[PDB]
C-alpha cells in the first residue's frame, strides 16, 4: 500500500529530486525516486560529479538517500535522468527539508487510512487528493504548502 | 574564529594524549570536517594565502603527533584539491563552493570504502583456505565477516604482544563462523607451512610502496616471502602518506614498557632497558598486493596513486 | 527461460565455488530450435565455444565480437525505449548463457566491457540503422587494430630481440607467438624452437605444424623434459592470455611452473600480449578465478587397463584439470606490447593510458 | 666535423660537467646552426648528430640525452604545424630544458642525502660528480659516516673520487675491487652512481657494479641507485650480452636486474624502479 507524495507523477525539469540507489549498472546508477511511488530513475555516469571518475562504485552508496536534479524526462518512453553534479549543497538541504515534510505528510495520511481502513490504492489517492494535493495546488507550492497547511491546522 | 581554535586545539590535544576516536575512519572524517570549517571561517585574496594557512595548521597536526599520518594526508590531499581547482580555474570566486564539493565528494568516496573492500573481496578467497592476520583492523574483519557468507575457510588471528588486540578480532570473526584459530606470536613461522596467504592491514603506506603496520608483522611478511606465500594488504587510500622510511629516524611509535614487563617485576627494572615499538616497518619486496576501495593495485604502482593523490611540493608540509 | 547446467563429476573442496561442465553435456536439451530466448549466432557461439572447437583467446575473441556483430545486424528497436539502454540489457543474458557454456576469456570480458562503452556512448537523436552501422564499424575497427596492427607491431618488436642462432622455447599454442616465429623465420632470422606441450589438450602440435610449414626446424616435447632442455634453452616464449595488476600471467596453466623452472636454469621468459587482455581484476593464485574442463579428459589409452574411465565408483577419488594460472611478478621477463617491451610492472600502467585518461 | 669539436670544447672546459647535458647542448646548437625549414630535413641531421657523437664518445649517456632530445623535437613538430614558429619553440623550450637540467644534481642532493644515517658506512662506486654532491650535501647536513669506495681497475678514478673526498675532509677507504662482498655485511647501505637507466628498473652502470649488486641480495642490503632523468633508456637488454656492443668497448658496461634495485633518485623524486617505464611510455621513446 503505498503512492506518489504530489499530486503529479513525474518531476518537472532541473527538479532536484530524493532518491535511492538500487543498483549500479554501465550506463549509470539505477535509483528510486522516493517521492513519486518509487519510480525507477537513472543517475548517468557522466553527471556523478565534477571530476573524472574511474569506477562508478566510488560514490554511489546503493542504499544511500541522495538529491539529484533531472536533466531529461520523457513521458512516453518512462525515461528519468537525473544528475548529482548539477545539485548545490544549499540545493540538497532544501530538498532534504521537502522530503522530510512530504514524508512527514505522507505517515500522516498513512496512520489517518489506516484508522480509516482504506486497503484500496485508489480510496487512499483520493483521500490524498482531498487533503494534501488540493492544499498543494491552491498553494502552489508541491511539500511547502501541505505541510504549512497541517501547522496552521494543528493550531 | 575563536570556536574554530577551540576544536583545533580539542583536536590537537585529543591525538597529542590518546586515541581519540578510536578507529580511523571516524578520524578522517573528523579531518576533513575540521578542513572545511577552516575554509569556512576565514578570508583569502588569493588560493596561496590558504595554501600557506593549511600548510602551517599541517604542520602543527603532525607535530601533534608525528607517528599517526592521516590527519597530515588529509591536509596534503585537501592541499591538492586547491591546487587542482587554481590549476583549473587560473588557465577566482568560485573557488571556495568548489572545494566545498570537493570535500563533500571525498567524504562520500571515505564512507563507502570498507564495504567496496568487502565488494571485491570475494575475488580472493576461495572454498577451504587458510588465512593468517596479525592485530585487529576493522576492515579485514570485515572483509572476512562478509566473505565468509558464501565460502567456507579458515582464519587463524595471531595475537600481537603489546596489546593482544587480536582477541577481539578472533571472537568478533568466531560469531560469523570462520572456524578461528587463536595462537601467540611466536609460532607464525611454526604455522606458515600451512598458511595458504596472508591477509592483513596496516597503518600507514608509505612513499615506495613499504609500509608500516602493527608489530611482528615485518616477521610475518618474511615468513611469507620464505614460504612464497602471497600478501594481501587489504588498506585504504587514507592510509596513504608520501613520508619516505629514513626521514629523520621518526618511524616507530614506542609506547610504555609496562606491557611487556610490568611494575612489579623487582628491583630488576633498573638496571634493564625495556622497548615497547608498537608499529613495524615492511619493504615493497616482501608485500604481494594491496586491496583499496578502486581495487587491486601492486606495490609497483604506488607512486602511481602517490602522483594521482599528493603534489611533491607539499612533502615537506 | 535458461536453467543452470548441471554440474557433472565430483568436485575438488578448494574448487566448490567454481562451475565443472562436461562435453557430452550441453544446454540446449531444453531449448527452441529456432532460438528466441538466445540469438542464432549467440547460440551458434556457445556451441563452438563448450564443444572446445574454439579454444585460443583472440580466436574466442573475434568469433564472439563475429557474433555479436549477427545480433548487431540482426537487432530490431521496440516502440518507446532507448537502445543505449535495451541493448544493454539484452546482451547480458547472452553474456550470461557465454558464461554458462564456458567461463569466458578475459578478451571477452575486457570486450564486453569496450562494447557497453561504446553503446552506452550512442546519442538518442541518432537514427536506428546509422547508429547500428557506426556500432559495426567499430567493432571493425577495434578488431582491425587490436590484432593486426597490434600483432605486427609486437612481430616487428620482437624481431629486434631474436638473434641468429638463437634457441626459443614455446609452450601451448598462441596464434601471436606463432606469427612471431613465422615473421622471424621469413625476415632473416635463423634458429630452431622447442616446443613443450602438456596433457589433455595436446595443443602444442598447432604451433607444431604452423612451424614445420614455416620451415622452421621444430623440438617437439612435453613438460616434465623441459627441465632436460632448459641447460640447452637460451630464450622462452610465451603466449599469455591475461595480465593482471599486480603482474601476473594468465595463460595455459603450464607458465608459471615453467617460467619458474626457466629462472632456476637461469633463461629469460618472454610473453606475448596485448593491450586489449589486460585486466584491472587481480588474483595471486589459480583457485579463486579459474576455469574447470572435463574431469572425463585425464583418462588415457595405455593398453588394456584405462583405469580413469568408471572413476565415479570411488567416493575418495577427484579428478581435475586447472586452464589457468597465474605467475609471480618477479619470474617473467619482458611483456611485448604494440607499445613496446614493459616489465610486468606497468601492466596497468598502460591500462591508464588506455583508459582514456 | 664542429659538432665533435663543440662536443670536446664544452665537455673539457668543465671537470665537473656529465657527457650527456654536453652531448644536449651539442644537439641544440647544431639545431640553431641548422637553420633548415624541413621536418625530416632537421630529424635525418639529428639522426647523424647522434651517429656522430656515439662514433666518437662511446657512452650511454650521450645517446639516452639524443633520443630524449630526439623524442621532444617530434613533440615539438607534432604540436606546431608550422615550422617557422615551430623553430624558436623548440629553441626556447630547449635552452629553458638545459636550464632546468643544469639544476638538476643539487636537487637530487637535497632530495637524496636525507636518506643516510648518521653513524653509518657508505658503500660506492667509481667517480661521478652526482654521488659527490650527494655526500657533500650529507656533510653540509652535519653527518659523520664512513665512506668505502671502490678502485674500480680499468680507469683509477675511485681512487681519485677517495682523492676528492679526503680533500673534503671525509673518511675515506680505497676498498679492493674483488672485496665488494667482504665488506658487504658492515655496509648497512649501498648507494651508487649510475650512467643509464633502462626501461624496467635496471641501470647501466661500470663493469663492478651488478656483481655488487647480488652482494645486496644475498645480505639484504638496500641497493640505492642514484641518476637523473636524462639517463632513461628505451632498451631491455635480457642477458649481459643483450645490451648493445658498442658501448662495451674486457667488458665495460655490466646489467643489473631491476629485483636487485631498492630505489632510484630522479629529479621526479626517490621513485621504485617501476616508475621509469611509467615515465617511458607517457614519453612514448
Amino acid at each position: 500500500l503505498s503512492c506518489r507524495f504530489y499530486q503529479h507523477k513525474f518531476p518537472e525539469v532541473e527538479d532536484v529530486v530524493m532518491v535511492n540507489v538500487r543498483s549500479i549498472a554501465e550506463m549509470g546508477a539505477y535509483v528510486s525516486l522516493l517521492e513519486y511511488n518509487n519510480i525507477e530513475g537513472m543517475i548517468l555516469l557522466s553527471e556523478l560529479s565534477r571530476r573524472r571518475i574511474r569506477s562508478i562504485n566510488k560514490l554511489i552508496r546503493i542504499g544511500r538517500n541522495e538529491c539529484v536534479v533531472v536533466i531529461r524526462v520523457d513521458k512516453e518512453k518512462g525515461y528519468i535522468d537525473l544528475s548529482k553534479r548539477r545539485v548545490s549543497p544549499e540545493e540538497a538541504i532544501k530538498c532534504e527539508d521537502k522530503f522530510t515534510k512530504s514524508k512527514t505528510v505522507y505517515s500522516i495520511l498513512r496512520h489517518v487510512a489506516e484508522v480509516l481502513e482504506y486497503t484500496k490504492d485508489e480510496q487512499l489517492e483520493s483521500l490524498f487528493q482531498r487533503t494534501a494535493w488540493v492544499f498543494d495546488d491552491k498553494y502552489k507550492r508541491p511539500g511547502y504548502g501541505a505541510y504549512d497547511a497541517f501547522k496552521h491546522a494543528v493550531s | 574564529g575563536s570556536e574554530l581554535s577551540e576544536r583545533i586545539e580539542s583536536f590537537v590535544e585529543t591525538l597529542k594524549r590518546g586515541g581519540g576516536p578510536r578507529s580511523s575512519e571516524e578520524m578522517a572524517r573528523e579531518t576533513l570536517g575540521l578542513l572545511r570549517q577552516i575554509i569556512t571561517d576565514h578570508r583569502w585574496s588569493n588560493a596561496g594565502e590558504l595554501m600557506e594557512l593549511i600548510r602551517r595548521e599541517g604542520r602543527r597536526m603532525t607535530a601533534a603527533q608525528p607517528s599517526e599520518t592521516t590527519v597530515g594526508n588529509m591536509v596534503r590531499r585537501v592541499l591538492k584539491i586547491i591546487r587542482e581547482e587554481y590549476g583549473r580555474l587560473h588557465g577566482y570566486a568560485q573557488l571556495q563552493s568548489n572545494i566545498i564539493e570537493a570535500i563533500n565528494e571525498l567524504l562520500v568516496e571515505l564512507e563507502g570504502t570498507m564495504e567496496n573492500i568487502a565488494a571485491q573481496a570475494l575475488e580472493h578467497i576461495h572454498s577451504n583456505e587458510v588465512i593468517m592476520t596479525i592485530g585487529f583492523s576493522r576492515t579485514v574483519e570485515a572483509f572476512l565477516k562478509e566473505a565468509a557468507r558464501k565460502r567456507k575457510f579458515h582464519v587463524i588471528v595471531a595475537e600481537c604482544a603489546p596489546f593482544c588486540q587480536g582477541h577481539e578480532m578472533a571472537v568478533n570473526l568466531s560469531k560469523a563462523g570462520i572456524e578461528t584459530t587463536v595462537m601467540t606470536d611466536a609460532a607464525i613461522f611454526a604455522v606458515m607451512s600451512r598458511v595458504n596467504k596472508v591477509i592483513i592491514g596496516t597503518k600507514t603506506i608509505l612513499a615506495n610502496g613499504a609500509l608500516r603496520a602493527v608489530t611482528g608483522t615485518h616477521t610475518l611478511a618474511l615468513a611469507a616471502k620464505h614460504h612464497s606465500t602471497p600478501l594481501i594488504v587489504c588498506a585504504p587510500m587514507f592510509k596513504l602518506s608520501p613520508q619516505f622510511p629514513n626521514e629523520e629516524d621518526s618511524f616507530h611509535k614506542f609506547v610504555a614498557p609496562e606491557e611487556v614487563l610490568p611494575f612489579t617485576e623487582g628491583d630488576i627494572l633498573e638496571k634493564v632497558s625495556v622497548h615497547c615499538p608498537v608499529f613495524d616497518y615492511v619493504p615493497p619486496e616482501l608485500i604481494t598486493l594491496f586491496i583499496s576501495n578502486i581495487g587491486g593495485n601492486a606495490p609497483s604502482y604506488i607512486y602511481r596513486l602517490m602522483s594521482e593523490l599528493y603534489h611533491p611540493d607539499d612533502h615537506v608540509l | 527461460q535458461v536453467p543452470t547446467r548441471k554440474d557433472y563429476g565430483s568436485k575438488v573442496s578448494l574448487f566448490s565455488h567454481l562451475p565443472q561442465y562436461s562435453r557430452q553435456n550441453s544446454l540446449t536439451q531444453f531449448m527452441s530450435i529456432p532460438s528466441s530466448v538466445i540469438h542464432p549466432a549467440m547460440v551458434r557461439l556457445g556451441l563452438q565455444y563448450s564443444q572446445g572447437l574454439v579454444s585460443g583467446s583472440n580466436a574466442r575473441c573475434i568469433a564472439l565480437l563475429r557474433a555479436l556483430q549477427q545480433v548487431i545486424q540482426d537487432y530490431t528497436t521496440p516502440p518507446n525505449e532507448e537502445l543505449s539502454r535495451d541493448l544493454v540489457n539484452k546482451l547480458k543474458p547472452y553474456m550470461s548463457f557465454l558464461t554458462q557454456c564456458r567461463p569466458l576469456s578475459a578478451s571477452m570480458h575486457n570486450a564486453i566491457k569496450f562494447l557497453n562503452k561504446e553503446i552506452t556512448s550512442v546519442g538518442s537523436s541518432k537514427r536506428e540503422e546509422e547508429a547500428k552501422s557506426e556500432l559495426r564499424a567499430a567493432i571493425d575497427r577495434y578488431v582491425q587494430e587490436k590484432i593486426v596492427l597490434a600483432a605486427q607491431a609486437i612481430s616487428r618488436f620482437a624481431y629486434q630481440k631474436i638473434s641468429n642462432g638463437d634457441v626459443i622455447l614455446v609452450y601451448g599454442c598462441s596464434s601471436l607467438v606463432s606469427r612471431i616465429l613465422q615473421e622471424a623465420w621469413t625476415e632473416g632470422r635463423r634458429f630452431r624452437v622447442v616446443v613443450v606441450d602438456s596433457r589433455p589438450w595436446l595443443e602444442g602440435r598447432h604451433t607444431l605444424r604452423s612451424l614445420v610449414h614455416a620451415g622452421v626446424p621444430a623440438s617437439y616435447l612435453l613438460i616434465p623434459a623441459a627441465s632436460y632442455v632448459l641447460p640447452e634453452v637460451s630464450k622462452v616464449l610465451l603466449g599469455a592470455h591475461a595480465l593482471l595488476a599486480n603482474g601476473s600471467v594468465m595463460s595455459r596453466v603450464g607458465t608459471a611452473q615453467l617460467a619458474l623452472v626457466a629462472r632456476a636454469h637461469n633463461v629469460p621468459v618472454l610473453v606475448c600480449c596485448e593491450t586489449y587482455k589486460f585486466c584491472e581484476r587481480v588474483q595471486t593464485d589459480a583457485f579463486v578465478s579459474n576455469e574447470l574442463d572435463d574431469p572425463d579428459d585425464l583418462q588415457c589409452k595405455r593398453g588394456e587397463h584405462v583405469a580413469l574411465a568408471n572413476w565415479q565408483n570411488h567416493a575418495s577419488l577427484r579428478l581435475l584439470n586447472l586452464v589457468y594460472d597465474v605467475t609471480p611478478p618477479e619470474l617473467v621477463d619482458l611483456v611485448i606490447t604494440e607499445l613496446g617491451m614493459i616489465p610486468c610492472s606497468s601492466v596497468p600502467v598502460v591500462l591508464r593510458v588506455k583508459s582514456s585518461d | 666535423k664542429e659538432l665533435i669539436e663543440y662536443f670536446k670544447s664544452q665537455m673539457k672546459e668543465d671537470p665537473d660537467m656529465a657527457s650527456a647535458v654536453a652531448a644536449i647542448r651539442t644537439l641544440l646548437e647544431f639545431l640553431k646552426r641548422d637553420k633548415g625549414e624541413t621536418i625530416q630535413g632537421l630529424r635525418a641531421n639529428l639522426t647523424s648528430a647522434i651517429e656522430t657523437l656515439c662514433g666518437v664518445d662511446s657512452s650511454v649517456a650521450v645517446s639516452s640525452g639524443g633520443e630524449l632530445f630526439l623524442r621532444f623535437i617530434s613533440l615539438a613538430s607534432l604540436e606546431y604545424s608550422d615550422y617557422s614558429k615551430c623553430k624558436k619553440i623548440m629553441i626556447e623550450r630547449g635552452e629553458l630544458f638545459l636550464r632546468r637540467i643544469s639544476l638538476s644534481r643539487n636537487k637530487i642532493a637535497d632530495l637524496c642525502h636525507t636518506f643516510i644515517k648518521d653513524g653509518a658506512t657508505i658503500l660506492t662506486h667509481a667517480y661521478s660528480r652526482v654521488v659527490l654532491r650527494v655526500l657533500e650535501a650529507a656533510v653540509a647536513a652535519k653527518k659523520r659516516f664512513s665512506v668505502y669506495v671502490t678502485e674500480s681497475q680499468p680507469d683509477l678514478s675511485g681512487k681519485k673520487m677517495a682523492k676528492a673526498l679526503c680533500h673534503l675532509n671525509v673518511p675515506v677507504t680505497v676498498v679492493l675491487d674483488a672485496a665488494v662482498g667482504y665488506i658487504m655485511e658492515k655496509a648497512d647501505l649501498v648507494i651508487v652512481g649510475a650512467e643509464g637507466v633502462v626501461e624496467n628498473g635496471g641501470i647501466i652502470n661500470k663493469i663492478g657494479t651488478n656483481q655488487m649488486a647480488v652482494c645486496a641480495k644475498a645480505q639484504n642490503k638496500p641497493f640505492y641507485v642514484v641518476a637523473e632523468s636524462f639517463k632513461f633508456v628505451r632498451l631491455f637488454p635480457l642477458n649481459q650480452q643483450d645490451v648493445p656492443d658498442k658501448f662495451k668497448y674486457h667488458p665495460w658496461v655490466d646489467y643489473t636486474a631491476p629485483s636487485l634495485i631498492t630505489l632510484l633518485f630522479t629529479d621526479l623524486g626517490v621513485l621504485t624502479p617501476s616508475a621509469v617505464s611509467d615515465e617511458l611510455i607517457k614519453l612514448y621513446l
